């Protein structure tokens, strides 16, 4: 058993059949899967054919759209100390990594970034999604317009002694037009005062009720000095059609907050076409743990 | 419980005289014992009642259950789940709960599969039970010189015991004086024949001698005194009994395949996983998801239903079983018939019917056979000579024998008669072609009868003559046709009278050799008209003197006699030798009876030869002859017990037509042991209780029902509840079936394991998000499968089963590596393929085109990730791109369902075409049905996507796994094509399961 099933010398065989067999079975074998490597490849380039190269053919599962932000916060939290310098690292590592895209040596020359209104304005629209006058042009975005969240003046950008900030981002989608709301009776306490209507207004609070005292002033940086995102730099043309495009930002400073406690802190976007969501915590709004423990 | 020293002929001590008994065992032959002396005998050895088994409780069973099969594969992950929660819970993390709901559902799978296998369990015998309720609860003692009647538990050995017609014995005795007493050794020889016992010593075999009684029969007729020699646990039937219980069950063959098949799936699964270990440690990751990758692919390679659908795909031809009056008490059992090579049978109540009946008659120089079939389905003999109404008054005066009060309604060979078998014999016959008997024994009344005599060896008797024209009277008389032929001088020929020369006496004397030959007992009828002018009416013959002529009779003819064989009997044996079947006869009657039975149902067809018929028709010794030119041959039960197990080899080695004549209980466990040995599967079918222990470790019992006992009922593993012996034939006709059925649905559920586990191997290697998800393997395996497999069971034959010789258990197997070949490495291969096209269409509809989806999944899984770019410059958040992932899983689900569509086809036909065998199975087309709807249901129902988490597809989605399905349907098409054109070839020893 043990023994001539492995090796046997009479018939010749090796664990169980000959020579020829292996070879008769190993080329079946390649001849079948490289038919199925074939096939499957076919079936693949005509896929390549179906689908266009300038517009996702569905885009309902991006929409609306999101609320990300730097730091990358791992649980939505940002608790460090502001003595020992080793606590707020990861967070600048990422800061950093966020606004060394806005460099202004990056953003030079004629293109593909054009001069536009220093003052929110209306809509751009470059023509269609097509190839016809070549890669678009995008709108620059100046690192120092956001005042003291910079990187340029206090590297650290607040850590440093405990007034942080966060550099709010919504999410790039193709062809999509953000509309703010609308000056009737029928508004939101906050957004009142300073209806630019090129402004997407950003406003964060505070989740409980209790939570509002310990929070103290909430300081928003913005293009013009608004709590928004300027409509200008809309719509988005896709990457293929507008490479080197920067997206507005919006910085926050959380002055006067409370030592060595943890606060919640939820961040939210207005407007028509921008729906939340009870399952998704990132679909326009966006929360916040910050505990500035010294 | 040493079985050799019960394996072993018995022995005894009958030689001894009654005296020199009594020396052995300390009594007096007309006092007994002493209350004093008995009871001390009483505390000596111990109670006379065949002792219980050892019983095992259910909680036991069940359990055992839990821990078997591949349940531990199945037990090291569902722990494994609750371990994880455990820490999640005291390291504080997530609330959530897909941990815990799988390892209920898992542990619930174990649970439930657990239930199905105990329906599949050998159930336990009450052997011992039943042999208990044998014994009688009062015998007949003589104490101190006094009668007395004392539970027969309190018997001991020594002591005097009395019986009488009715009473059961009540141990083992040494007859010391009879009084025409009688005895049924049914149990131990397997014949209703009336034995007689007597003080007097016969024969050197114990069972053969006449002085000894033995426990487990009864006394039929007269009353006798005797000696308990042995009581308890160490009598004749006590030691078949406690064989009985006490010889292993066996392992069926439906098991010892599970087990292969069980063997092969675990290796390839450790294979694997053993493979990507190694790999894993090529690539980089640490030795914690190493080791947890090694788990994961293991038991993913473990089918659910695989092991509770073949209980169910058993239980449905059970069913059908059920129809044609065929009950398997176990499950397993049903499947032995078909892998039977040797079928070892009984004769008297088996093969026959256990009633002698009226075979042959002689009258007019010519033999005239009559109808031996129950349901009287023959061609009658020619009622118009006037010969055989005279033979009918002979036999129907001449008999004392009448049907049973109150039989009315049975037909009439199956009424009660209470008399002999021979004179109830010529009375059914008699009843059955003259009409009403009593009314033809009312009609002449019979004046004086002298009973049988063991000198005079007839039996006559004289009547009045029912001839309104004649009163004289008559005279009949019947016996030995020797001893009759000596007392006629006249023969009625055609109804006239001629004389007796020796023309028509070796005319009689031919007959009688051609009636006994022929198995049958031959009996003589004779009459006379007693002259009236000698004899007046008035006379009184008073049976004192010579008042009839003994001589000068007149001879009408013979009459013999034999148990006939049931209905079905030679066609079922015909048709068991047409399938390669060897029929061996194992009975314990005699040679000449059990050698006339073997030829005339098929067991030694006609023109084979023994040695001694050679030796007869060459008239030369039988020492002389060479013992390989005979293809039959007939083994005496004496001379098989001094064989050794060589000879017993050569004997079923070398003869093709085998018969075993007075064998014992304990033989016929030995025969059966000596055709097991070689390699092959044994069926006994039995009726009485010298068949226990052949039942037992045979691989299946079948017993009779109707003409059956409690013994070999309980024994058995089918019954056959009407006595039909053609059940033998339709069992192995559907063992076969159901045996190339279970390969067809194991291919169909081994082929889906590759695109189940394939995805997991993608995912740790090329980096790709997941493409299938647990809960959809799981609603798979559990659902869509199953119906569509349970339905491939109710399949047709392809060709004549019952042509084909039966299989080999050391080379064909159920799961050999030619089926492995095609579930995991042609169809479930294209399975893989569709299932992953779909997949990327999925994801390069939305925006991810294939060649930014590699290297992704480090990024694609994290949770605190709110921008992901994919391959237009989009930003997608973590909930939207898991959105994506589910989506993905509930269209690789249906891809699988369509692509089984196409499996389920090429797996109805294993050989044979679709356009030749057709769609005529309703359940087949029901499974693709319903395997659709539900798919459809869990995509589109509200609440599923939060439930279940799978969501909406889009229509032209549906549309993706066509192709595959089509390409497998002409892939497996064209392979079944070669196979008929070209047998034995490259695709037939590489492809056919
Ligand atoms: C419940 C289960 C188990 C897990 C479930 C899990 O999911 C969950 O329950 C979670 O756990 C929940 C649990 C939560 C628990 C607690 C939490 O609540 C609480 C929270 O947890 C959070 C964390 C949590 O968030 C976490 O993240 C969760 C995840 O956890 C896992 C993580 O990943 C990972 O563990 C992270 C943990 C950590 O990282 C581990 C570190 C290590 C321990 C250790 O290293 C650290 C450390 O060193 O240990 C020290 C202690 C030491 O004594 C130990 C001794 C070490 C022994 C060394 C010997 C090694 C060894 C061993 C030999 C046998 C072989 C050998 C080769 O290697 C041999 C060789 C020797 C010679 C090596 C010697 C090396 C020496 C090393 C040692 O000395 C030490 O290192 C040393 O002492 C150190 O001190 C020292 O520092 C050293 O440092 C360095 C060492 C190196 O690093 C190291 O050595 C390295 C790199 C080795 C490298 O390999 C080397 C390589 C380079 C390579 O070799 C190489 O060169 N290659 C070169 C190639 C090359 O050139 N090529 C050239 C090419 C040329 O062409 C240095 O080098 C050294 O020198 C130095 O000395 O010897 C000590 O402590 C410290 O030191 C410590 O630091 C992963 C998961 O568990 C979990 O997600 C926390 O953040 C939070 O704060 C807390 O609150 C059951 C599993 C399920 O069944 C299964 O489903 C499972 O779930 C999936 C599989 C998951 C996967 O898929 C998921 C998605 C879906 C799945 O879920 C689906 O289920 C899929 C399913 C699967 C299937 C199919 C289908 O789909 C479904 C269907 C099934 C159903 O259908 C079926 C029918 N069909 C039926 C039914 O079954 O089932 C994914 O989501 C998953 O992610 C995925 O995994
Ligand atoms: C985008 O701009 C970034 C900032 O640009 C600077 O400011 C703008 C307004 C202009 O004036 C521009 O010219 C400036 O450079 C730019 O990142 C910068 O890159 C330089 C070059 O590597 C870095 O200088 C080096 O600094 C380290 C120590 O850095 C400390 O501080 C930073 C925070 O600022 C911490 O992250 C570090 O951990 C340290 O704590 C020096 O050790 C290093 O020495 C090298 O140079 C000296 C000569 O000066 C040599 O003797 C040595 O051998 C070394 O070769 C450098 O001086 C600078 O820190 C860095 N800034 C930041 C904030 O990180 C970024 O690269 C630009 N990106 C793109 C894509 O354009
Ligand atoms: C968006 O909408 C706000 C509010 O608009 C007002 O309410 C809407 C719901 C709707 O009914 C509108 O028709 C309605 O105007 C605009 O801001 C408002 O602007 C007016 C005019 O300046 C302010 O009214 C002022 O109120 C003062 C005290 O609170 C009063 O002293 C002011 O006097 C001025 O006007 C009088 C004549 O009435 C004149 O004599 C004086 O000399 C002086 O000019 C004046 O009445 C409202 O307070 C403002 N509302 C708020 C919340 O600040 C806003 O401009 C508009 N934005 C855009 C871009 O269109
Ligand atoms: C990301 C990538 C995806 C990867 C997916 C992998 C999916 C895995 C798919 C299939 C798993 C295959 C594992 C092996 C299966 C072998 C089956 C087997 O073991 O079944 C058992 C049979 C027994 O059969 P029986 O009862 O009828 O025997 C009766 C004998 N009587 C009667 C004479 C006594 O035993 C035998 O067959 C004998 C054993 C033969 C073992 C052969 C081993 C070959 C394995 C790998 C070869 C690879 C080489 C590649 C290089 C090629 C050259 C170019
Ligand atoms: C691009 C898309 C790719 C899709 C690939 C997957 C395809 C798999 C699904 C369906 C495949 C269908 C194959 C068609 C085969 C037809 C064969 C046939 O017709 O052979 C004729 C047989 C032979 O007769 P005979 O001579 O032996 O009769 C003797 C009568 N005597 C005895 C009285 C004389 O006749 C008979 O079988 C009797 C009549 C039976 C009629 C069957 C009709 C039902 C057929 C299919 C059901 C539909 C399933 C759909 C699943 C989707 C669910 C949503
Ligand atoms: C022909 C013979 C057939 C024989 C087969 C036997 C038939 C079996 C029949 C029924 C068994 C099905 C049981 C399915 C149980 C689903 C449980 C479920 O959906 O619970 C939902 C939970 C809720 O969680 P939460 O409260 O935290 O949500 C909080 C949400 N907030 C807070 C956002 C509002 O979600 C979760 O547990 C998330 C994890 C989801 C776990 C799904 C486990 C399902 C496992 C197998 C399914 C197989 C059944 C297929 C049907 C076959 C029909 C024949
Ligand atoms: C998306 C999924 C797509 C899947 C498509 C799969 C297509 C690939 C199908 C077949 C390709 C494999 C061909 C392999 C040919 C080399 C094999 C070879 O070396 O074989 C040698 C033998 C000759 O040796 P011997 O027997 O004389 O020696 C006797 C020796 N002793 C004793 C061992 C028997 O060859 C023979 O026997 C002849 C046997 C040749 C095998 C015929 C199998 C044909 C199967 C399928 C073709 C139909 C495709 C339909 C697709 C429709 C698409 C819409
Ligand atoms: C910032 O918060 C501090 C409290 O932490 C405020 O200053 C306090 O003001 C109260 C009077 O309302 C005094 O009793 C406390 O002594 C003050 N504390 C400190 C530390 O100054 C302060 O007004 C807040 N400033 C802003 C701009 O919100
Ligand atoms: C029936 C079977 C055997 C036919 C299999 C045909 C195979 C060989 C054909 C089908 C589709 C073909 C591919 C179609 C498109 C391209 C893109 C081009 O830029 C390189 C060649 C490549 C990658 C082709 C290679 C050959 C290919 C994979
Ligand atoms: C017999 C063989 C060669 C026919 C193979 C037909 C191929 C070319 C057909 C069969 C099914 C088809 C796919 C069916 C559905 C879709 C989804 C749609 O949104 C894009 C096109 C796409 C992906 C099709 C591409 C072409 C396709 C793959
Ligand atoms: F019928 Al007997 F052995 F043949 F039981
Ligand atoms: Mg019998
Ligand atoms: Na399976
Ligand atoms: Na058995």
């Amino acid at each position: 058993g043990w023994k001539k099933f492995l090796w046997d010398s009479e018939k010749k065989e090796f664990l169980g059949r000959t020579g020829s067999s292996w070879f008769k079975i190993f080329l079946f074998y390649l001849i079948f899967y490289g038919c199925l490597a074939g096939i499957f490849i076919g079936t693949i380039q005509v896929l390549l054919l179906t689908l266009s190269d300038f517009e996702p053919k569905y885009q309902d599962r991006v929409a609306p759209p999101g609320l990300s932000h730097a730091p990358y916060a791992i649980k939505t939290e940002i608790s460090f100390s502001i003595s020992n310098p080793k606590s707020y690292e990861s967070f600048v590592k990422s800061m950093h990594k966020l606004m060394d895209l806005y460099n202004e040596s990056s953003q030079a020359g004629n293109s593909p970034f054009e001069d536009c209104s220093d003052t929110p304005a209306d809509y751009i629209k470059r023509g269609d999604l097509d190839d016809s006058q070549g890669q678009k042009k995008a709108c620059r975005f100046s690192r120092m317009w956001l005042k003291n969240c910079s990187g340029l003046d206090d590297t650290t950008y607040g850590y440093a002694e405990g007034k942080p900030c966060v550099v709010a981002k919504l999410n790039r989608i193709i062809g999509f037009y953000p509309k703010p709301l609308k000056n009737t009776t029928d508004l939101p306490e906050e957004l009142q005062a300073n209806y630019n209507q090129y402004v997407l207004p950003l406003r964060c609070a505070a989740k409980r009720e209790e939570d509002r005292e310990k929070i103290g002033s909430i300081e928003y940086f913005g293009l013009g000095g608004y709590a928004g995102f300027p409509l200008q730099y809309y719509p988005y043309y896709g990457k293929r059609l507008q490479k080197k495009y920067l997206q507005p930002l919006l910085a926050i400073q959380f002055t006067n907050l409370t030592q060595n406690m943890e606060l919640r802190i939820e961040c939210k976007v207005y407007g028509e076409n921008i729906d939340y969501s009870e399952k998704d915590r990132f679909r326009g709004r966006f929360e916040v743990k910050i505990e500035v423990k010294s | 419980d040493l079985d050799e020293l019960k394996k072993e002929v018995s022995m005894d001590d009958h030689k001894l005289s009654l005296d020199e008994l009594h020396n052995k065992y300390g009594t007096d032959l007309t006092r007994g014992l002493t209350n004093a002396r008995a009871k001390e005998i009483l505390a000596r050895d111990g109670p006379n009642s065949l002792t219980p088994p050892p019983t095992t409780p259910e909680w036991i069973k069940f359990c055992r259950q839990l821990f078997g099969g591949f349940s531990i594969l199945l037990w090291i992950g569902a722990i494994l789940c609750f371990l994880a929660y455990g820490i999640q819970a005291a390291t504080e993390d997530e609330p959530a709960n897909d941990n815990l709901y799988l390892g209920v559902v898992l542990s619930t799978v174990v649970i439930v599969t657990g239930c199905f296998s105990y329906y599949q369990e050998a159930k336990s015998s009450r052997i011992m039970d039943s042999f208990k309720n044998m014994v009688p609860q009062q015998a007949l003692v003589i104490r101190d010189g006094e009668k007395s009647t004392i539970n027969a538990e309190f018997v001991v050995a020594g002591d005097l015991v009395e019986v009488k017609g009715g009473d059961r014995i009540p141990a083992d005795l040494r007859i010391i004086s009879a009084h025409g007493c009688k005895v049924d050794n049914s149990s131990l020889t397997g014949e209703s024949e009336p034995q007689t016992r007597s003080p007097e010593f016969s024969s050197e075999n114990p069972l053969e001698t006449r002085n000894i009684a033995f426990f487990s029969t009864n006394c039929v007729e007269g009353t006798a005194r005797g000696v308990v020699v042995y009581t308890g646990d160490r009598t004749v039937m006590g030691r078949i009994a406690t064989l009985a219980s006490g010889l292993e069950v066996g392992r069926t063959p439906i098991a010892i395949e599970i087990e292969h098949f069980i063997h092969i799936i675990t290796g390839v699964a450790v294979f694997l996983g053993v493979s990507f270990f190694i790999l894993s440690l090529i690539l980089g990751y640490s030795w914690l998801e190493a080791v947890i990758f090694l788990i994961g692919i293991i038991v993913a390679n473990v089918p659910e239903g695989l092991l509770a659908t073949v209980t169910v795909c058993l239980t449905l031809t059970a069913k059908r079983m059920a129809r044609k009056n065929c009950l398997v008490k176990n499950l397993e059992a049903v499947e032995t018939l078909g892998s039977t090579s040797t079928i070892c049978s009984d004769k008297t109540g088996t093969l026959t019917q256990n009633r002698m009946t009226v075979a042959h008659m002689w009258f007019d120089n010519q033999i005239h056979e009559a109808d031996t079939t129950e349901n009287q389905s023959g061609a009658a003999f020619d009622k118009t000579s006037a010969t055989w109404s005279a033979l009918s008054r002979i036999a129907a005066l001449c008999n004392r024998a009448v049907f049973q009060a109150g039989q009315d309604n049975v037909p009439i060979l199956k009424r009660s008669v209470a008399g002999d078998a021979s004179e109830s014999a010529l009375l059914k016959c008699i009843e059955l072609c003259c009409g009403s008997v009593q009314g033809m024994r009312d009609r002449n009344p019979k004046i004086v009868e002298i009973p049988f005599n063991s000198t005079n060896k007839y039996q006559l008797s004289i009547h009045e003559n029912e001839k309104s024209s004649e009163s004289r009277y008559l005279l009949v008389m019947k016996g030995a046709p020797e001893r009759i032929l000596d007392r006629c001088s006249t023969i009625l020929l055609n109804g006239a009278e001629e004389p007796l020369k020796e023309d028509m006496k070796e005319a009689f004397q031919n007959a009688y050799l051609e009636l006994g030959g022929l198995g049958e007992r031959v009996l003589g009828f004779c009459h006379f008209a007693l002259p009236e002018d000698k004899y007046n009416e008035g006379y009184p013959f008073d049976a004192d003197e010579p008042n009839f002529p003994t001589t000068d009779l007149c001879f009408v003819g013979l009459m013999a006699m034999i148990d006939p064989p049931r209905a079905a009997v030679p066609d079922a044996v015909g048709k068991c030798r047409s399938a390669g079947i060897k029929v061996i006869m194992v009975t314990g009657d005699h040679p000449i009876t059990a050698k006339a039975i073997a030829k005339g149902v098929g067991i030694i067809s006609e023109g084979n030869e023994t040695i001694e018929d050679i030796a007869a028709r060459l008239n030369i010794p039988i020492g002389q002859v060479n013992p390989r030119d005979a293809k039959a041959c007939v083994v005496h039960g004496s001379d098989l017990k001094d064989l050794s197990t060589e000879v017993l080899d050569d004997i079923l080695h070398y003869h093709t037509e085998i018969v075993f004549a007075r064998t014992s209980p304990q033989q016929k466990l030995i025969i059966v042991e000596g055709c097991q040995r070689q390699g092959a599967i044994v069926a006994v079918t039995g009726d009485g209780v010298n068949d226990s222990p052949a039942l037992k470790k045979a691989d299946i019992g079948v017993a009779m029902g109707i003409s059956g006992s409690d013994v070999s009922k309980q024994a058995a593993d089918m019954i056959l509840l009407d006595d039909n012996f053609a059940s033998i034939v339709t069992g192995v006709e559907e063992g076969r079936l159901i045996f190339d059925n279970l390969k067809k649905s194991i291919a169909y559920t081994l082929t889906s394991n590759i695109p189940e586990i394939t995805p997991f191997l993608v995912f740790i290697i090329g980096n790709v998000p997941l493409p299938l998800g647990t809960v959809t393997i799981l609603c798979i395996d559990l659902g869509t499968d199953m119906v569509p497999a349970i339905s491939l069971a109710y399949e047709q034959a392809e060709s004549d089963i019952m042509k084909r010789q039966p299989r080999n258990p050391k080379t064909d197997k159920l799961v050999n590596e030619r089926l492995i070949s095609m579930a995991y490495g042609q169809i479930g291969m294209i399975q893989a393929l569709g299932g992953f096209f779909s997949y990327f269409v999925i994801l390069a509809e939305n925006g991810f085109l294939p060649m930014d989806l590699i290297g992704k999944r480090v990024r694609w899984d994290d949770r605190w990730i709110s921008d992901v770019e994919d391959s237009f410059g989009q930003q997608w958040t973590y909930e939207q791109r898991k959105i994506v992932e589910f989506t993905c899983h509930t269209s690789f689900f249906i891809s699988i369902v369509v692509v089984q569509w196409a499996d389920l086809i090429i797996c109805k036909t294993r050989r044979n075409s679709i356009f030749q065998q057709g769609m005529k199975n309703k359940i087949l087309i029901f499974g693709l049905f319903e395997e659709t709807a539900l798919a459809a249901f869990l995509s589109y129902c509200p609440g599923t996507d939060v439930a279940l988490r799978m969501y909406p597809l889009k229509p032209s989605w549906w549309f993706c796994a066509f192709p595959y399905s089509l390409i497998i349907f002409l892939y497996d098409e064209m392979r079944r094509f070669i196979i008929r054109r070209s047998p034995g070839g490259w695709v037939e020893q590489e492809t056919y399961y």
